[PDB]
Formats: structure tokens, C-alpha cells, sequence
């Protein structure tokens, strides 16, 4: 399956 | 005097950019500051990311008095910035707190000048921080390859494992007509490196990726003649077309898991 | 010894006057007398004129022995028109009162020789009396340049404003998007003519007109490399493709009111 | 060592003679020998005769150390064959009684090797008898204008009648919109042969066929500069393209009765 | 609103 | 009408 970007990379 | 005014010596490479994002990016900001133009914005479906800077030594000249935002559908940008040919001067200005673009296109062919004034919108999107990664493997490799790659494998199945060790980089697929594979090795051409390979390997690496996203960014083939892919595990793909000076448009993965 | 006998050199000619016609007109007569082949018909939604002229000049020979109006299924001709090659020698031949119009196509890469039987159709439509006008304001530009600015235009704008003045003449819009304004100034190129903007400025006027009709009549772009624009209040806008000698193809588009 | 290895110095006439099939057949056996690389198939509807030879000596080298059948769907082989490009080195490897068709695309401007493994099929076909055949009359001609003729016909008519007699060959339609015909007459060109007409007339002969068919045919025309068309009451039309050495592609059409 | 073209022209 | 090619050959 496919994994979303978010969880990735931390909000500034 | 607007707050922003930046002019292009020639209006190709902003039509390239955007021509190179739009099929992912329905709507984004243009951050402008004094180093340049930036842009980042998740895909439409969440699962890359678009990562983009055209530097203020890129223009001829560029001005920012002030940080300025540039909300925009990329669709619309797209209706205005096909009116510019890619040999006309092309000139961005904005006020603070903008509501339109200004754009202002100088043909080199005859006198005629084409401004517009495309409406801005109000785009609530949060920064993403890219961290410093230190790659198990970076292949740098002529564009078109890349794009016909992906586009060929593309054809046989919708994922495909990259693997990068001693004996190369290997793009594999297995579909219902059987399996593929391409592999790149280490290679030096002396007259037209653009078509050398080079691979930096750390440490074997083996990830599964959308061809679908990878054609997408193979969109951007025209704005450098080589790219480089990035892979490590538990990090997306970098796929990085570094453009003249310090300016760049990188595309991040998020792998199959 | 047929009442109608043309022949041209090179069937391009005929070839491009068709296919700058064809999306406009569904079906008309071809006026055939001593002077050459002429054609009037309005568009198939009356918001257009179309006139043109092949003057017998053009030809190598022309004969027409007796008046002739070749009435004639566009769309048919374009079908039979597709196997002239542009450089093949094309004659025209129709008896008195015709039933079909003759078509021979002559390669002059191999001994190929295609001959054609058009069914003629019968068409009443009223001849126009097209006035002696004296314009506001016009602009003769490059052919290819009219064809951006319009086909351009029109991503953005289903209408577009048409103003000259002392200032050049500007092709404005207005739509969901923004505002886009076309700007052309009085410019001489020495080298290269056809990238001059010659205009001529009785009277400042102001006239909207539909840019899908302005796009249309770009399809004869390719007949002539300066296209002349023709704008008074109270009449139709002409665009006129002015040929070779004294032939012409020009388009009459009545305003928006 | 596999049964079966043989390579192509260049991609391009694998890809361009699959090309010239693939609309026409579904699937079929490549018949693999001592001699080289045969096919023969039915078209899909039953109307037309495929058959092709590549023979050993086009290949550097080729080997075939037991016959073998590689039974291909073409659509399958062609998003394989895609991804070869036209100045790759390719090499077609099978093992006896084959699950797989092993491909192998050596790129001849980076260091990439594509490879692919394409699921076989198991295809129940009859071998059909090509009898010896006199034909009563036979035409050389350039394959773009056989091209051209038989597509531009086509606009206008589903059928053609060809007929040869001391007057040269004529390619006749009657449709909707009229009547077209085109005449081929015995020709020769010194400095460009390939534009040369060349016309064996042994009886006059006249048989109608579908023009859908043989536009279908001239999906070869890149195969070969010239075309042979061969016409005999009883027989199906025969169109030829005659590769280097004794390598060919040939279609045999039913007439139309 | 868009104008007919016939009522800029006479008929001959 | 359209022939069949099968009638023009024999099967080996
Ligand atoms: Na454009
Ligand atoms: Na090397
Ligand atoms: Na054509
Ligand atoms: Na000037
Ligand atoms: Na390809
Ligand atoms: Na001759």
C-alpha cells in the first residue's frame, strides 16, 4: 500500500 | 513601486516550472523573499511532495521589498503564462497584500506586450520541514533515460523496486505480461557527461514507488539534462533536478510499505 | 472542350484556402467567370462573412468560358482535396450547368495521376453587397502573431475588446480568471518586414468582438505572413489575408452589441 | 546456453516489423529454425494472411539450436518492445518448449540494460499452404504513395477496385460523394529508383478489395522504400515488402466477391 | 450580445 | 461482399 507524505516530514 | 518586481530574461524557464508541477499542484503558494521565488506543496493525492526555488540571481534583476505569498491555481497561472512565448521578457510585480499577479510579457519577435492581471486566492497551506538526510544511495543519470524508464515500465505494471548496491541500480517491475527490468551502472563519458552514470552508494537500499508519480515528475526532463535520484529506508525518494546557480525543483516519494 | 478549365501549378494554394474555410462554411457556391474563382458564404451561425477571390491570374491556364457556380459540400471537397499533395499539379474542369466538378491531381514525385468526380449540390444563397468602407482605425501585423494573441486570448475570455487610439491597438479580456490585455505599437523592422506593425489611425473606435470566430479565421495563417484588421463603428471588423497579385481571402465579423 | 539466442545489432526492425502487425493480429507464434525467425497469421477477422520472415542473416549471430514456437500476444510484446529503443542492441533468448521470452535492450548511449521476461501462451494455429502463384499482373512502386492512395481513397469509399491493363494500373472508388480513381503508369526514375513504377503485365486483371485492409498493410511503409502489389483472378491480393536479403513481410488479402 | 452578420450587408 | 481468407489456402 501506498504511504502518505505527511508523515514524513514535521510541520514549521 | 510594487513590493515585488522580478523579470526574466527570458520567459521559458518560468513556463518550464510551471509546466513541470501543474499535473500535480491544483493550487499553491509562490513564497518570494529577498533570495527568490519558492514554492512547496504536497501533490493533490498526499503522497509527494513538490520543492522548488528560483533564486534571486536567476532574474534580471529581482526585487522583494517585503516577504509576499502568491496564492495560485496552477491552472489559471497556466491560461496566462501560455500567452508568453519562451523568448519574451517576462516580468512578475505584486503589491502587499496582493490580489493579483501582475504579469507582463515583451516579445523579442515584434512590439507587442501582454499584461495580465490574474487573481490571486487565499491559500492556508503549512510549511513542511525538509530534514538534512544523508542518502544509502544517489544515482545521477541523464533525464530522458529516467523519463523513458519510468514511461516503458510504466506500461507493464503500477510499482516498481528500485535497489541500489555494488552492481548498480536496478528499476524492477513484475506484471500480468511477465517482468521487467532496467539496470544502470557507474559510467564516465568523456565528451558528453551528461550521459555518464554516477552512483554514490553507502549502503544497499530496496524500495517499491508509484510509476504513476515518477512519470509525473519526468515532467520536468526539459529544465535539466541530468537528474538525480536519492533513496534511503524510511525517507521518501528525492528526485532532484538541480537547475543553473543554486536553483532547484526536487520531487519527494513517499514509498509503497 | 469543358466551359471551366484551371489549372494550378502547386495544389497547396487550393489546398490552404479550403482548409482556412471549412470550419466556418458547411456549404457554398464557387462563382467561376472570366476574372477567377470567387466564393461568398456566410459562417454557418451568420455571425461571419466569408469572400474570396482566386483571380485567374493565379492559374496556369485559366479558362472560363461561360459563367459558373459550382455548388459545393465542403467537407466532400476536403475528402477529395487530401490526395492532392501540395506540389502536385491540380486542373479544375466543369462542363455548362455542371454535375460534378472535375478534379485532376498530377505528383510530380512519380507517375501518379488522381482523378476526381465531386457531385455538385445545388445552393441558393443571395449575394452581399460588401460597401466601400473607410475605417477608423487599422493594423497590418504578422499573420502567426494574431493567431497567439487571439487563440491565447481565448483560455481566458470568450469576448475581447478591440480599441485603437494614438496609443497602438490593444486586444483586451476580461473573464474568470483576470484581465489580459494585448498591446501592438506602430513598428518598423527593416530586415524583416512582416514583423512590421503598420497602422493606420483615422478616428479612435472601440469594438467587441468573439474571440472562437477571431481563432477561426486564423486557420489562414498559413496563406499569408501579415494579416490586415480592419475596424470602424457600425460595420464588421475585416480581417483580411491579402495574396499573391490581387487574390484575397478576408473575413467580416459583425460585433457584439 | 538456451535454445534459442539471436541478436539484433539494432532494435529498430524488430520494433518497426511488430508494428506492422500488431493491428491486424491478436496473437501468434513466432516459428523459430535453423533459417531465422518466421510468423504466419490470420488477421483477427479472417480477411487477411500475415507472413514474415527474418531471416539468420539479419541477426549478429543468430542460433536456433532445436525449432521452437514463442507464442506471443503482440499487444503484451509491444509494451515490452517499446521500451527498446530503435539504436539498442536486442537479444531474443527461449529456452526448449519456452514459458518465457527472454528480451534484452543494451542501450547504445548510457550504460542501461533493459530486461524482460515475456509470459508465452500456448497458440493452437494451423500452418496455411502459400501455393506458387503466376500472378497476372505485379506493381513495384514507392510505399509512401501506396500509402498515401490507399489512406486518401479510404476517405471516401470502404472498397477499391484494382485494375491492370496496358494502361497501368488503376485504383478506382465510387462512394457518397462522387467518383475518384488513381493511375500508376509504367515509370522510370534514374537518380531516385525508389520512385520508379514498374509494371508486369502477363493478362489484364480487375478485383475489388477493402481499403481498411490494405491501409492496415501500409503500417509496413517504414519497413521498405518500395511496395509490391501482385493481382490474379482466383488469388488473394498480395502486397510485398521485400526486406534486405531475403528477409520479408508480406499480406495476402481476400477479395471482395 | 452577438449581432447577425446580415444586417451590416445588402443583398444583390 | 467480403471473402474469407481460409478458402484461398490449404492447411499443411
Ligand atoms: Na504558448
Ligand atoms: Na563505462
Ligand atoms: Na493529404
Ligand atoms: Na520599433
Ligand atoms: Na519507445
Ligand atoms: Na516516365
Amino acid at each position: 500500500q501506498q504511504a502518505r507524505i505527511e508523515g514524513f516530514f514535521k510541520v514549521i | 513601486a510594487m513590493a515585488l518586481e522580478a523579470r526574466l530574461e527570458q520567459a521559458s524557464i518560468l513556463k518550464k516550472v510551471v509546466d513541470a508541477i501543474k499535473d500535480l499542484v491544483q493550487d499553491c503558494n509562490f513564497d518570494c523573499n529577498d533570495s527568490g521565488i519558492a514554492l512547496q506543496a504536497m501533490d493533490n493525492s498526499h503522497v509527494a511532495l513538490v520543492s522548488m526555488m528560483l533564486k534571486a540571481e536567476g532574474f534580471s534583476p529581482y526585487r522583494c521589498d517585503r516577504n509576499i505569498a502568491l496564492g495560485v491555481n496552477l491552472t489559471s497561472l497556466t491560461k496566462v503564462l501560455r500567452a508568453a512565448q519562451n523568448e519574451d521578457i517576462l516580468t512578475l510585480k505584486a503589491e502587499d497584500a496582493p490580489d493579483v499577479l501582475n504579469l507582463v510579457f515583451e516579445s523579442s519577435e515584434t512590439d507587442r506586450i501582454s499584461e495580465y492581471d490574474l487573481k490571486l486566492m487565499d491559500i492556508d497551506q503549512e510549511h513542511l520541514g525538509i530534514p538534512e538526510t544523508e542518502y544509502a544511495a544517489t544515482i545521477t543519470m541523464p533525464s530522458n533515460e529516467f523519463k523513458r524508464i519510468t514511461t516503458d515500465l510504466m506500461a507493464m505494471s503500477e510499482s516498481v523496486t528500485i535497489e541500489a548496491n555494488k552492481d548498480g541500480v536496478k528499476f524492477s517491475c513484475q506484471g500480468d505480461i511477465g517482468n521487467g527490468s532496467v539496470t544502470l551502472r557507474q559510467h564516465t563519458n568523456v565528451e558528453k557527461p551528461n550521459e555518464s552514470i554516477e552512483i554514490e552508494l553507502s549502503e544497499p537500499v530496496s524500495l517499491t514507488f508509484s510509476l504513476k508519480y515518477l512519470v509525473n515528475f519526468c515532467k520536468a526532463s526539459a529544465l535539466s539534462n541530468t537528474v538525480k535520484i536519492c533513496l534511503s529506508n524510511e525517507v521518501p525518494l528525492l528526485v532532484e533536478y538541480s537547475l543553473g546557480g543554486s536553483s532547484y525543483l526536487r520531487f519527494y516519494l513517499a514509498p509503497k510499505i
